[PDB]
RNA sequence: UUGGCGGAAAGGCCUUGGGUGCUUGCUGGCGAAUUGCAAUGUCAUUUUGCGUGGGGAUAAAUCAUUUGUAUACGACUUAGA
RNA sequence: CCUAUACUCUACCGUCAGGGUUGAUAUGAUGCCCUGACGAGUAGGCAGGCGUGGAGGUCAGUGACGAAGCCUAGACCGUA
RNA sequence: AAGUCAAGGAUGCUGGCAUAAUGGUUAUAUGCCGCCCGUCUUGAAACACGGACCAAGGAGUCUAACGUCUAUGCGAGUGU
RNA sequence: UAUUGGCGAGAGACCGAUAGCGAACAAGUACAGUGAUGGAAAGAUGAAAAGAACUUUGAAAAGAGAGUGAAAAAGUACGUGAAAUUGUUGAAAGGGAAGGGCAUUUGAUCAGACAUGGUGUUUUGUAUUUCACUGGCCAGCAUCAGUUUUGGUGGCAGGAU
């Protein structure tokens, strides 16, 4: 039900992960750049790990989009949702994850009302 | 609201595409290729086999038999792009074969719900089959041990060069 | 926990050669293995064909005490407990069987293969 | 660098292959007698061949013309540089100095 | 590799799209850039990048020197466009009836001018009015006047006014400006 | 199945006799299709387990005790129906 | 004959420069679109953004039908 | 001539599957590469110094007086 | 007019228990020093103790049950309960380190799109419907475009024609 679109394509689906971080635990994953007048990172040597910059960008015609082919968008009520009516080949609701079970279900089936692709259709419900 | 909005959403009128510029232009063959040659089946169910050349369809195909007498290959169409022209040639005037088409073998294609949990041929098939292999092994009969030629499978032996072998 | 223990004969059994005689750890062991049985027979169960399942050991809260060492420092002295546990469980016989359905997918020239392979023979 | 004496083959596959005029500080493909019309229209030339006759002939615009050419770029040549090392002259077996009229096989590779 | 025989990627260094946040002066600019986009007339261009003008390039222009300028030849019924403010002066006495456009009036100079018969007109009646800059006049104030210029490229033998806070006898009038004391500069 | 030969890591080579199957040495008859225009289109051998039904055989070692030709402890050397 | 992050061609990202585009209907003129070139980087400078505590406004926002927090070789977006 | 075209960027036909099959993530294996970070230094993997590990805290701030620049208000005045 | 003391008040774009006064608690306390002096740490069960009666194992502490409670994944070592570090279980690898990058195999694990409007009523609930297709992944062939590589062959021109 999505809108055409070129094929996605990512120039770097891993993770650029901060140099040391599988050496200490007080290193985080989250990206920081060397600094360090030694570092063999910073320096960009043969072997090491990849330095995130802007040639990595993706294509602005695919930028944003989920593998459906929409762009996600945050909704906390129909209200919310509603605004989604007239682009639903373009945009995806993702339910807010604070909104209760008794709430989800009222957003569910407006959804499914107005044809609105819900990409978390599963939070919170009992069977 | 959890998320604001977006100032201007993109329209979700497809565009058209450009008139794009692409004839199509009829299939050129080879110059090995032409009718009445024995070609060698090199993919396929019936791989290996010997099989005599009638017909060059509409779709690019090569209308084949084996003859389904000598070696069991019905009447059948084969991709140009996969057989090897043997020089050896048999002569193909006396067979009608303007009835064939790329209608005439169609699949009749199966719904989703029919899958196969576990596990019907022409009278027109079988009998077109045996309407021009009879014609065929008429000139067959005429140069030796071509019947067993066609029947016999070929395969690469040690030592068989294909960039040096002649076919 | 074995690096400078002594050596034994009495790990041949165990392939190993270092082995020991833990009294204390083996008396506390035992008393709670004794418990156990208990609760397993006031539960009501066979007695005969119970074996140890489960059985861990962790660290409990250290209790400190001081060391005096030469020219006047003070180290610790403490004492590691344990939280030991465990669950004693009935023999019981084999699983199960039947395992998946394994549903299968054929193309078209698989089908073909096989029906030429059931017609090829009886 | 490498020069020579170049010819009216290579010098009509270089323009016609890669021709590129500066228009207001842009170098925009030729692809069209227009363009050239256009920009050098004040001087006769009309044509992408009439452009290539004012460089092979050193016409009295041959300046104008060369200018508005955009500096040609040619790749790596395709069979090799035909000297094991380059920087020698083409005298000692090396390829820099003037390969007189030897440069037109070394850019026609090139181009 | 390239040899660059430039800087890469340097900016242009001129100013567009206005520093400010003025809603009118962002209406003005986009009505003006059209002018200047469509109109072929160097005067839209001019008024344009005039408008992108930070205030010390913007000094106010006096109802004097719009009155000396109209005192040209064959100038006398020209419109004066001021892009920026005009401040009024009481060092004159008769003022002719010209029409003047600008970005702001003073009231005195607003005053003077409808006295004297003519007219204060914003920059898109001036628009309306001459499209393509029509008998127009542009006038720019004195640059170099401010107080900020007497410091600039201030050394020895410039005579170029040292930063000072206190000034009189004995803040810098010592060795180093008198032969008595010294040197002179 | 008879008779040999082979010890370098032989574990394989040769041979007698009969049985049984095939033979494209030659001439015939029938069959193949639909895997749909290709999709390795699956054919090998390596180990283990579990069943049947047919044979075959019904042990030691260690700990503990002991010895002192041995020994830091292990280990080693001995003994004990 | 082999191959460098070098040269050629193409795509995509960003930057810079030059331009086009207020016409009616529908949104965003800092918007959209076209063209060309360029992209190493310590000290340092500037710009655009991400995140945290609190304050004004707004979403008559979420919430005991479970807020915040914490765990999660589960998923998605963004070069980050 | 109608019109056609390889003329300012790929269309046409056909098959299989429609599922973890492609793909993503993760662990492992294999080929090649990969010295430990931060720092002072002409020069650090250094037989130069700090660092056993982890949580939390942790370092260009505020003020008086000013320079340039920018924005705003008024303007021979301005500053309640 | 001043007022970091005292008494009495009202407030805050202040801090929120390693912060804020040293001190949110029996804090200038415990404690150290001969002494002058120095000087901490330490908040939170639950609405309500309803703080586990009673049975059984144990010498006992406690455990296992039972029970109270909305919840004992709230048991006076008590809100939430991270990391370092540790135990058990499961998975994987391991010939003088381990860890990492590019690429793929193998194993495990996982998201998405697959309806679509549609001639059509072969229809039941008589207007829901009866529906053949739809669109996604992976490929193959033909004719082209751009870039490039490797061949075959033809016609010419020059030299001491
Ligand atoms: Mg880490
Ligand atoms: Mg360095
Ligand atoms: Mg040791
Ligand atoms: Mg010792
Ligand atoms: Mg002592
Ligand atoms: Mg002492
Ligand atoms: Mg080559
Ligand atoms: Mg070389
Ligand atoms: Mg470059
Ligand atoms: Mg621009
Ligand atoms: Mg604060
Ligand atoms: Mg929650
Ligand atoms: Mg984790
Ligand atoms: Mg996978
Ligand atoms: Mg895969
Ligand atoms: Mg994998
Ligand atoms: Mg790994
Ligand atoms: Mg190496
Ligand atoms: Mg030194
Ligand atoms: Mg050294
Ligand atoms: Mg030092
Ligand atoms: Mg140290
Ligand atoms: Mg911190
Ligand atoms: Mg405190
Ligand atoms: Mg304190
Ligand atoms: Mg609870
Ligand atoms: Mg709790
Ligand atoms: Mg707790
Ligand atoms: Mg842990
Ligand atoms: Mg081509
Ligand atoms: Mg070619
Ligand atoms: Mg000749």
């Amino acid at each position: 039900a999505s809108l055409p679109h070129p094929k996605i394509v990512k120039k770097h689906t891993k993770k650029f992960k901060r140099h040391h971080s599988d050496r200490y635990h007080r290193v985080a994953e989250n990206w920081r750049k060397q600094k360090g007048i030694d570092s063999v990172v910073r320096r960009r040597f043969r072997g090491n790990i990849s330095q995130p910059k802007i040639g990595y960008g993706s294509n602005k015609k695919t930028k944003f989009l989920s593998p459906s082919g929409h762009k996600t968008f945050l909704v906390a009520n129909v209200k919310d949702l509603e605004t989604l009516t007239m682009h639903t080949k373009t945009y995806a609701a993702e339910i807010a994850h604070n909104i209760s079970a008794k709430n989800r279900v009222v957003i569910l089936a407006r959804a499914k009302a107005l044809g609105i692709k819900v990409t978390n259709p599963k939070g919170r419900l009992a069977l | 609201t959890a998320q604001q909005a977006p100032k201007w959403y993109p329209s979700e009128d497809v565009a058209a595409p450009k008139k794009t510029r692409k004839a199509v232009r009829p299939q050129k063959l080879r110059a090995s290729l032409v009718p009445g040659t024995v070609l060698i089946l090199l993919a396929g169910r019936f791989r290996g086999k010997r099989v005599v050349y009638l017909k060059h369809l509409e779709d690019n195909t090569l209308l084949v038999t084996g003859p389904f007498k000598v070696n069991g290959v019905p009447l059948r169409r084969v991709n140009a792009r996969y057989v090897i022209a043997t020089s050896t040639k048999v002569s193909v005037e006396g067979v009608n074969v303007e009835k064939f088409n790329v209608e005439y073998f169609a699949k009749e294609k199966l719904t989703k719900k029919e899958k196969k949990e576990a596990n019907e041929i022409k009278t027109e098939r079988v009998e077109d089959q045996k309407v021009v292999d009879k014609a065929l092994l008429a000139e067959i009969k005429k140069t030796p041990l071509l019947k067993q030629y066609l029947s016999a499978s070929f395969s690469l032996k040690n030592g068989d060069k294909p960039h040096l072998l002649k076919f | 926990f074995n690096s400078s223990i002594g050596r034994t004969a009495q790990g041949k059994e165990f392939g190993v050669t270092k082995a020991r005689w833990p009294a204390k750890s083996v008396k506390f062991v035992q008393g709670l293995l004794q418990n156990a049985a208990a609760n397993a027979e006031a539960k009501g169960l066979d007695a005969t064909k119970l074996y140890v399942s489960h059985i861990q050991v962790n660290q409990a809260p250290k209790q400190r005490r001081r060391t005096y060492r030469a020219h006047g420092r003070i180290n610790k002295y403490e004492s590691s407990p344990s939280h030991i546990e465990l669950v004693v469980t009935e023999k019981e016989e084999a699983v199960a069987k039947a395992a998946e359905k394994k549903v299968v997918r054929l193309t078209s020239r698989q089908r073909g293969r096989i029906a030429a392979q059931k017609r090829i023979a009886a | 660098v490498a020069y020579g004496y170049p010819s009216y083959s290579t010098i009509r596959q270089l323009v016609y292959k890669r021709g590129f005029g500066k228009i207001n500080k842009q170098r925009v493909p030729l692809s069209d007698n227009a363009i050239i019309e256009a920009n050098l229209g004040k001087y006769g030339i009309l044509s992408i061949d009439d452009l290539i006759h004012e460089i092979i002939t050193v016409g009295p615009h041959f300046k104008q013309a060369n200018n508005f050419l955009w500096p040609f770029k040619l790749s790596n040549p395709s069979g090799g540089w035909g000297v094991p090392r380059k920087f020698k002259h083409f005298i000692q077996g090396g390829s820099f100095g003037n390969r007189e009229e030897f440069i037109n096989k070394l850019v026609k590779s090139m181009n | 590799g390239i040899d660059h025989t430039s800087k890469q990627h340097k900016r242009s260094g001129h100013r567009t799209a206005p520093k400010s946040d003025n809603v009118y002066l962002k209406l003005l600019v986009k009505l003006y850039t059209f002018l200047a986009r469509r109109t072929d007339a160097p005067f839209n261009k001019v008024v344009l990048k005039a408008l992108f003008l930070s205030k010390i390039n913007r000094p106010p222009v006096s109802v004097s020197r719009i009155a000396r300028a109209l005192k040209q030849e064959g100038a006398a019924n020209k419109t004066v466009v001021v892009v920026g403010t005009v401040t009024d002066d009481a060092r004159i006495f008769e003022f002719p009836k010209t029409t003047v456009a600008a970005l702001r009036f003073t009231a005195g100079a607003r005053a003077k001018i409808v006295k004297a018969g003519g007219e204060c007109i914003t920059l898109d009646q001036l628009a309306v009015r001459a499209p393509k800059g029509q008998n127009t006049l542009i006038l720019r104030g004195p640059r170099n006047s401010r107080e900020a210029v007497r410091h600039f490229g201030m050394g020895p033998h410039k005579g170029k006014a040292p930063r000072i806070l206190s000034t009189g006898r004995k803040f810098e009038r010592a060795r180093g400006r008198r032969r008595s004391k010294g040197f002179k500069v």
